[PDB]
């Protein structure tokens, strides 16, 4: 019944909360100067980059790319303890977690992204550095057109002002998505995800009565999100050919090959 | 295949 999806959203908010530091909450907050606490380290040029290095954590595209992959692999580690607290996801079949995860984790990561952004740019390093979008243009090809798909999806799918109770269901509809390559055992998946997109709906009447067919806007987002990954994975392929000074770390080598 | 993923989910 109803009662057992607003456990089930709760249970998953819950988790969310406990898996990411740094939520859509705070990062408004932050965005905002409404923290009223200390702003973030604004890095626009190559001398605010190089005088940020204390508030962040051998060429300044090919170091701000290979920094973002500490960045991915930590979100990867808070994406897949958060799956572990999807109810009856462990239970599945062990590869079939592993698919899920390797499909899902840079549509999530993407979703979660548009939390840390506004037009002019996005929050780093937790909230405690904000990289201007024009500085992320104004680096060298293949590197100034990298961030640019995920600024133009953030600025549509932040529109939906979705909150943290709401992400929390989206992406846990993200990562039991059915069909993804390469699946042993789609139908218990799809049986999970139709529990999460029950709840999920039920969340959005609730938290959003005066908005109306957010759950329709937001199911069509899912694909916006196939292919600012899909774009996203053609830019690694042309820079792991055209650029073999650069590392990539071997969990992303592990994710994007056989993609 | 996937060790590093393999072993952050059965952690």
């Amino acid at each position: 019944e109803s009662a057992d999806l607003r456990a089930l959203a709760k249970h998953l908010y819950d988790s969310y909360i406990k898996s990411f530091p740094l939520t859509k909450a705070k990062a408004r907050a932050i965005l905002t100067g409404k923290t009223t606490d200390k702003s973030p380290f604004v890095i626009y040029d190559m001398n605010s980059l190089m005088m940020g290095e204390d508030k962040i954590k051998k060429e300044v595209a090919i170091r701000i790319f290979q920094g973002c992959q500490f960045c991915s692999v930590e979100a990867v580690q808070e994406i897949t303890e958060y799956a572990k607290s999807i109810p009856g996801f462990v239970n599945l079949d062990l590869n079939d977690q592993v698919t899920l995860l390797k499909y899902g984790v840079h549509e999530i990561i993407y979703t979660m992204l548009a939390s840390l952004m506004n037009k002019d740019g996005v929050l780093i390093s937790e909230g405690q550095g904000f990289m201007t979008r024009e500085f992320l243009k104004s680096l060298r090809k293949p590197f100034g057109d990298f961030m640019e798909p995920k600024f133009e999806f953030a600025v549509k799918f932040n529109a939906l002002e979705l909150d943290d109770s709401d992400l929390a269901i989206f992406i846990a509809v993200i990562i039991l998505s059915g069909d993804r390559p390469g699946l042993l055992n789609v139908k218990p998946i799809e049986d999970i995800q139709d529990n999460l997109l029950q709840a999920l709906e039920l969340q959005l009447k609730l938290n959003h009565p005066e908005s109306s067919q957010l759950f329709a806007k937001l199911l069509q987002k899912m694909t916006d999100l196939r292919q600012i990954v899909t774009e996203h994975v053609q830019l690694l392929q042309v820079i792991k050919k055209t650029e073999t000074d650069m590392s990539l770390h071997p969990l992303l080598q592990e994710i994007y090959k056989d993609l | 295949r996937h060790k590093i993923l393999h072993r952050l989910l059965q952690e």
